[PDB]
């Protein structure tokens, strides 16, 4: 967007020596196929468990059993012949 | 001590994987990468970020 000098003009480009034609032109670099390498194994000793853990432990119980319940001696109250 | 007195370094899994089991100037070698010089005598720094 500059701006036309009126008093002091001038042209377009004029021709100037060049860079030698073909060395500015590459070759399209010519790709051979290739092959990702070896017998791939199925499985890796890993050295982290792959599951989930748990962040807090809980308290497991089992049922049990008491025992052949007995018979007692209890100590007997006095008879209620209006004193009691 | 620098380094003189201990064998190696390591952080492993479950006692089932060391990860980076190092002698320690081989584990001070991992400090200059990150802090670009040494800590003190008997001082060894382990970088997970």
């Amino acid at each position: 967007m500059a701006l036309i000098n009126p008093q002091f003009p001038y042209a377009g480009p004029v021709p100037i020596p060049g860079p030698a034609p073909t060395e500015t032109m590459p070759l399209l670099n010519y790709r051979v196929e290739g092959r990702i390498a070896g017998i791939q194994q199925a499985r890796q000793f890993m050295p982290f468990l792959q599951g989930p853990h748990r962040e807090v432990a809980e308290q497991t119980y089992y049922a049990i059993g008491t025992g052949i319940q007995m018979g007692q001696t209890f100590n007997q109250p006095l008879i209620n012949t209006q004193e009691g | 001590n620098a380094g003189t007195d201990i064998n190696y370094l390591s952080q492993r899994t479950a006692n089932f994987s060391d990860t980076r089991k190092l002698d320690p100037k081989t584990w001070a070698a991992q400090t200059r990468r990150r802090i670009a010089t040494d800590f003190p005598k008997g001082v060894y720094y382990c970088d997970n970020r």
